[PDB]
């Protein structure tokens, strides 16, 4: 089968074959037929009595592990641990952001750039703002956010966009969230040998844990990032590997933590570093981003996006990356080995993400700007080691428009508001187009790439099908970057791919049919948007014609995201089967019984066209339930 | 029931009503009975626009129900909803067409029913000149009569053309709203299907002014959305049929406003409960802008009152006419001779009358000053003075110069109107309409008989003589710069006028001097200078710079234009020509008909049918649209032989242009009162009879060279 639908990706794969280096596709081929027990989730290694593998087919073979655990128990515990790991990644990101907020000052490297957003957040956290210094408010807000992570007494703080009905449903179900780290610890405790051996209770614990990601960790990370670095607005950028410059220093920012990439962007305008780039024979400094850190700097500053997850290696294969600076998460360790075949300096910066044989330059949060400057200086000085005979940059780049935060979306919707009617600054125009049926619904396309799927194929096919069916699409993460590379993040795309209702809406509001809402933590924005719509219509989020899709997901973070999206009341389609087919009870819970609990459920569909059809049918069913 | 299901349900009900009424027509009249709308050239406009087919008999009307059926696809997507709205519009037209089949006069007063083509062309100019900011389609019923009257009169006072469907017609009558075509308050009918009669106005505007052929539905829908500033105000409870008809208005790009709770669609379907803000909401929703007029008079001053009628029973006093001679004059003077804001009245005031409608001489002397004010701008100001005086409620002004006629009604007098308010209105409108040149304006109203007698012969008569002399002294050879008016491009993108001294604008409201004054007042206005250089042929009227200007202004739609010919590259017309001239190859001449004429012609076509052959900005040889002042011109069909080609004219038009036509035809040495040779509908109308009359009368056309 084809490795990708992206032509630049294919050219660089040919180059990597010529250069004798191996990619993620080559390692996937080397893995051959993957273990059936692990693929079905019926393998357990939770204690040293094991490893235990039970039959994925009930009634045949070994039925129980040594401790007596059934296939359903093993599957449910494995699924819960995936959710806990994803929640941990997102919560650690949000915790770093909250600590950065706590260390803001007027004359420091980290300031408050959006005071209005900070005051609204302070209102949401019961922090007084009138007649107060802005940094005192910021510190109080950071304290409340940090308490959300580890409070042992009392209730956590949740955003006002979350409907009261959803909160009450969670409380009745027993999944109402506690402090984030406490829920992660609870999930890890209940999967220990000889604890929870009941699939339904295990799934409920995992949902409870995922809620602390969706509504607390990711939400606080996003809102505090907006406070410190600015709320995203409509902004132009370029996408795909063609953004690399042969005649300039190329600095590629890969990872998830935004403070480092923000400081690198600021350092790139330093006169001394620009002069140094000129002195090593380069035209200038060309910052490019990849994955979620690329999404953040692109949403807030228009930094060009070099590529998504499965392109990271190919970025090095060009031979033009002088410095690849990585913080945490979704950083293929093979990059270190790959960097030996080129001049590239592979720089790790976080104590959480040491990588063997990479150059470690710890990013100092006490002096973020100076630390970013020294890291960037190492990348710039590496330009002298460039071998221009090994350089091949495909001439394939695509224009994209992004920056669609909830605030930006509301500002855009204000155009189609009659002044004599109003109100202004609400999601009411979006609610109106959804209720009238001009738009059939809204769908979030999120997730990673996965060698099991032709890279970016499922993302593009799902998005095109949805917008052709007058479903407005919001995108995050690597799916958003696939849309950017393909050319869907363009106003012109409205008349090229969208159906009649969505084309009319795009023309009236002057937006692309596909709205890039940011990184994987920025999925919280999607929640926020949906919540607002629900609160405007006086219904729960499970009554709306909305859906989420993860066509090509790979990470534990994706599992946690899908779990909290379903738990919030939004049906979720997974384009890659999770390792649960071995447990019939777990499959039945996730795809059938979940609808009785939270009004939504998982859909597993590896065919994107069938997924689009199912999404449209489900949205029409919910519309008929709602009367619209 | 959601929005899509409500629209689909309404369209099916519209289809059900259309099928039932068509069955009655078949059973009573048969499938061979003729189907037509009174005085139209596009058969059933909605069906002609959508399919290009003209429906003439009842049998074809029954076959038009398949058009309605094919437009109702019950799939919840926006395109199907708009098509379903168009299905209701087609069904409503079929119902209205069957009404004229069953009953000779389906509509009685005050309802007007179908709107004829000449009416649409009459209001075509007001639309382009902005005189009419938009079309307010009001249907349903308001909570009370006063609420409806307030909203309707608010639209009327802003110059909009408002059309009424349903019980708002009765509510407005209870609210004492003055209705009429000239009052811009048109009641269409009490049934919902009567709203199609204003829809066909927008549809035929695309056919007439846009020059879009029938069957080009998307181009017509695009035209009405961009060019026609119509909107719908739906008051009272809305049935499914009303909602489906509204989807038809949305399909034409017309936003629908209502006081009912509906599934709102931004910029298209909006709810506004506050009746005090409905007018402002609609103007914003349709992007309509109205300039605010401030006037210190205790009477309503709106353009829609130009057509007001005052009965002799309730008339306070009349001036002018044959009772007591009255005059009006606008003269330019030095800066010190006129001081700003000096409204003096000489003689008795209007309140001193103590009797029945009284006779009193009148005189309006207007003195304007400015650095750029010359003697040639006075005719424009004096011509707009008539419109300024006719916009006041209770005041009717008829005529010009010393042959004028002014009447004041008792309704205006009871509100405090006096003779100084004439000066107030004139001053405000002169400083507003002509603020570029009129820096100061001293207006004096004269009612003393002696003062009126002595000032009329001292200031007015010599200026009338000099204006007549200047008008007679203007020919195309004397001047060295023409003018081009592209005002009508707001509805006819490919149409450009070239006003010459001997050929004015086909609308009749723009002349060479008017174009020269508009260029001076508004250098960025529609009128721009066109030098007459690069002459190609003086006989046919060709200049190289004129062709270059027409290509530039029309964006290459028209490359070559001839000004003095009807058969070789004639100048395009849009929809507003006062008269239209068409060749008659059997009589070796041309026939002519004005818009007011509503009878047949020797060509076998009425004015509407003839005019549907040369409009929209398309070069159509053999048919020319022109004003009445171009009939008796030495450059009228100069290439084809001149005035000798006129073989048939309406009697009213012949009486209107008789003196000028005889004077101009005296150049052909036909000293015979040439207007007598030309046939008219009172002498003969068929080709055989008119040709016999020409042969007996020795018409010059028969002795000339062949015209084709
Ligand atoms: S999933 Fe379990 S059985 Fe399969 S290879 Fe891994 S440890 Fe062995
Ligand atoms: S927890 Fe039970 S099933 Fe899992 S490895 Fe230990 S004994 Fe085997
Ligand atoms: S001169 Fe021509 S463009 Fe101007 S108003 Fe008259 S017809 Fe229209
Ligand atoms: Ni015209």
């Amino acid at each position: 089968k084809a490795k990708s639908i992206d032509q630049a990706t294919l050219q660089l794969l040919d180059k990597a074959k010529q250069d004798g280096v191996e990619t993620v596709w080559d390692r996937k081929a080397d893995m051959k037929v993957q273990c059936g027990f692990g693929s079905a989730g019926v393998c357990c290694r939770n204690c040293s009595m094991g490893p235990c593998r039970v039959s994925p087919v009930p009634g045949k073979g070994v039925e129980r592990g040594i401790c007596g655990a059934t296939a359903d128990v093993i599957v449910s515990r494995n699924f819960a641990r995936m959710v806990a790991a994803g929640t941990a990644a997102h919560s650690d990101h949000g915790r770093s952001i909250a600590l950065s907020l706590y260390h803001t000052s007027k004359d420091g490297d980290i300031k408050v750039k959006d005071e209005n957003k900070l005051k609204e957040v302070a209102k949401s956290f019961n922090v007084e703002t009138e007649g107060r210094d802005i940094y005192d408010i910021a510190h109080d807000v950071a304290k409340e956010g940090l308490s959300n992570y580890g409070k042992q007494l009392g209730e956590v703080t949740l955003p006002p966009s979350l409907p009261e009905k959803r909160k009450e449903l969670w409380r009745k179900l027993g999944v109402y969230p506690r402090a984030v780290d406490r829920e992660i610890a609870a999930v890890m405790h209940s999967t220990h040998i000889g604890c929870n051996a009941d699939a339904e209770a295990m799934i409920k614990m995992s949902m409870r844990c995922s809620l602390t990601d969706g509504w607390m960790g990711s939400f606080m990370g996003t809102e505090f990032s907006d406070i410190m670095f600015g709320t995203p607005h409509s902004i132009d950028t370029e996408a795909n590997l063609g953004v690399l410059e042969k005649n300039s220093v190329n600095v590629v920012l890969h990872g998830h933590e935004p403070l480092l990439s923000e400081m690198v962007v600021e350092a790139a305008s330093d006169p001394e570093l620009v002069e140094l780039a000129k002195s090593v024979g380069a035209d200038g400094i060309n910052l490019c981003g990849m994955c979620c850190t690329g999404n953040e700097v692109s949403m807030r500053h228009g930094i060009k996006i070099a590529g998504n997850f499965m392109q990271q290696e190919l970025a090095v294969v060009t031979g033009a990356v002088d410095g690849l600076i990585v913080d945490v998460q979704c950083i293929m360790p093979a990059l270190a080995k790959l960097s030996k075949s080129y001049h590239t300096k592979f720089i790790t910066t976080s104590p959480k993400a040491h990588i063997t044989d990479s150059i470690y330059m710890e990013f100092d949060e006490e002096n973020p700007l100076d630390s970013a400057k020294k890291i960037l200086k190492e990348a710039i000085l590496n330009f002298k080691n460039r071998d221009q005979s090994k350089v091949m940059i495909p001439e394939l780049k695509c224009k994209a428009i992004l920056g669609y935060s909830v605030e930006e979306i509301i500002n855009k919707l204000d155009k189609v508001v009659n002044t004599q009617i109003g109100p202004m600054q609400t999601v009411k125009p979006l609610a109106d187009v959804l209720v009238s049926g001009v738009l059939r619904g809204a769908a979030a396309v999120v997730g990673c790439n996965n060698p099991k799927v032709v890279q970016d194929s499922a993302h593009i096919e799902t998005i095109k099908g949805l917008i052709k069916n007058d479903v407005i699409v919001v995108v995050t993460g690597c799916a958003a970057q696939a849309a950017a590379k393909y050319g869907l993040l363009q106003k012109e795309a409205a008349e090229k791919y969208a159906g009649p209702g969505l084309a009319t809406v795009c023309k009236l509001v002057d937006i692309p049919p596909v709205l890039h809402m940011g990184s994987c933590v920025d999925i919280s924005r999607i929640l926020d948007l949906v919540g607002r719509v629900a609160n405007l219509l006086g219904v729960d989020m499970s009554d709306l014609p909305v859906a989420g899709v993860a066509p090509e997901w790979m990470s534990e973070k994706a599992v946690a995201i899908g779990t909290y999206v379903v738990t919030s009341g939004i049906d979720t389609w997974l384009g890659v089967a999770p390792p649960v087919t071995g447990g019939p009870e777990v499959v039945d819970i996730l795809t059938n019984k979940m609808e009785d609990w939270v009004g939504a459920k998982f859909f597993i569909e590896t065919d994107p066209h069938k997924a689009v059809e199912q999404i449209v049918n489900r949205m029409n069913e919910k519309r008929k339930k709602l009367g619209i | 029931m959601n929005l899509f299901q409500t629209v689909f349900t309404g369209s099916k009900q519209a289809l059900a009503a259309a099928e039932g009424i068509v069955k009655q027509a078949v059973d009573e009249k048969g499938r061979d009975y003729k189907v037509a709308f009174p005085d139209t050239a596009y058969s059933l406009p909605v069906i002609f626009a959508a399919t290009g087919k003209k429906i003439t008999n009842v049998g074809e009307l029954e076959g038009a129900l398949d058009i309605v059926r094919s437009l109702i696809v019950e799939e919840e997507m926006l395109d199907k909803l708009l098509n379903s709205g168009l299905a209701t519009a087609v069904a409503a037209e079929i119902i209205e067409a069957a009404k004229y089949v069953l009953s000779d006069a389906p509509y009685a007063e005050p309802c007007v029913g179908f709107i004829s083509d000449p009416i649409i062309r009459s209001l075509g100019v007001p639309l382009v000149t902005g005189d009419i900011p938009g079309v307010a389609v009001i249907l349903g019923e308001c909570p009370d009569s006063e609420t409806a009257a307030k909203i309707i009169k608010d639209y009327q006072s802003k110059g909009l053309l408002t059309c009424l469907v349903g019980k708002v017609i009765d509510q407005a009558i209870e609210g004492k709203v003055k209705m009429g075509l000239d009052l811009r308050v048109i009641p269409l009918g009490y049934d919902v299907t009567s709203v199609i009669h204003v829809v066909t106005i927008a549809i035929r505007a695309a056919l007439i002014f846009g020059g879009i052929k029938g069957g080009q539905l998307n181009d017509i829908l695009k035209y009405t959305a961009e060019r026609v500033p119509a909107f719908v105000n739906a008051f009272g409870p809305l049935s499914e049929l009303v909602v489906s008809a509204g989807a038809g208005a949305i399909a034409l790009g017309f936003p629908v406003l209502t006081d009912q709770v509906v599934p709102e669609v931004p910029t298209l379907l909006l709810t506004q409960k506050d009746y005090d803000k409905m007018v402002k909401t609609s103007l914003e929703a349709r992007n309509i802008k109205i300039k605010i007029t401030e006037i210190p008079i205790p009477v309503s001053f709106a353009a829609a009152f130009e057509g007001e009628r005052i009965r002799k029973n309730d008339m306070l006093a009349e001036f002018g006419g044959n009772k007591t001679k009255a005059w009006e004059l606008v003269m330019c003077a030095d800066q010190g001779e006129v001081e700003d804001h000096k409204i003096e009245v000489i003689g008795p005031d209007i309140d001193t009358i103590d009797k029945a409608p009284g006779r009193m001489p009148l005189g309006m002397l207007i003195k304007v000053s400015g650095t750029n004010m010359q003697k040639d701008f006075e005719p424009v100001l004096e011509r707009r003075l008539h419109y300024f005086l006719n916009y006041i409620e209770g005041v009717m002004h008829v005529g010009q110069r010393n042959l004028t006629w002014v009447r004041i009604g008792k309704e205006a007098f009871e509100k405090g109107f006096r003779l100084k308010h004439f000066g107030e209105v004139i001053y405000a409108k002169m400083l507003d309409e002509f603020g570029s040149v009129v820096d100061k304006c001293e207006v004096t109203i004269i009612t003393d008989p002696g003062k009126a007698e002595e000032l009329e012969g001292k200031y007015a008569v010599p200026r009338y003589k000099e204006r007549d002399a200047r008008l007679e002294s203007l020919v195309d050879e004397k001047v060295d710069t023409f003018y081009s008016c592209n005002l009508c491009q707001s509805f006819a993108p490919a149409h450009v006028c070239i006003v010459t001294p001997e050929r004015l604008g086909l609308c009749g409201a723009v002349s060479w001097l008017d174009a020269k004054a508009t260029l001076e007042l508004n250098p960025t206005g529609p009128c721009q200078a066109v030098p007459k250089e690069g002459v190609v042929d003086e006989n046919l009227g060709i200049w190289e710079k004129v062709n270059e200007t027409v290509s530039k202004i029309s964006q290459g739609a028209v490359t070559s234009v001839t000004l003095y010919s009807i058969l070789q590259d004639p100048m395009t017309s849009c929809g507003c020509f006062e008269c239209i001239t068409g060749i008659m190859p059997e009589a070796n001449g041309v026939v002519m008909v004005n818009r007011e004429f509503g009878a047949t012609t020797p060509l076998g076509m009425t004015f509407g049918e003839l005019a549907s052959m040369t409009g929209g900005g398309v070069q159509t040889p053999g048919f020319m649209g022109h004003g009445r002042q171009f009939i008796a011109s030495k450059k009228f069909m100069k290439g084809e032989g001149g005035l000798g080609r006129i073989v048939w004219m309406p009697k009213e038009l012949k009486d209107f242009v008789a003196e000028k036509l005889n004077k101009t035809a005296k150049e052909l040495y036909n000293i015979d009162n040439f207007a007598d040779m030309i046939c008219d509908e009172t002498i003969a109308t068929e080709s055989e009879e008119v040709v016999k009359f020409l042969e007996e009368k020795g018409h010059p056309a028969l002795k000339m060279d062949p015209i084709m």
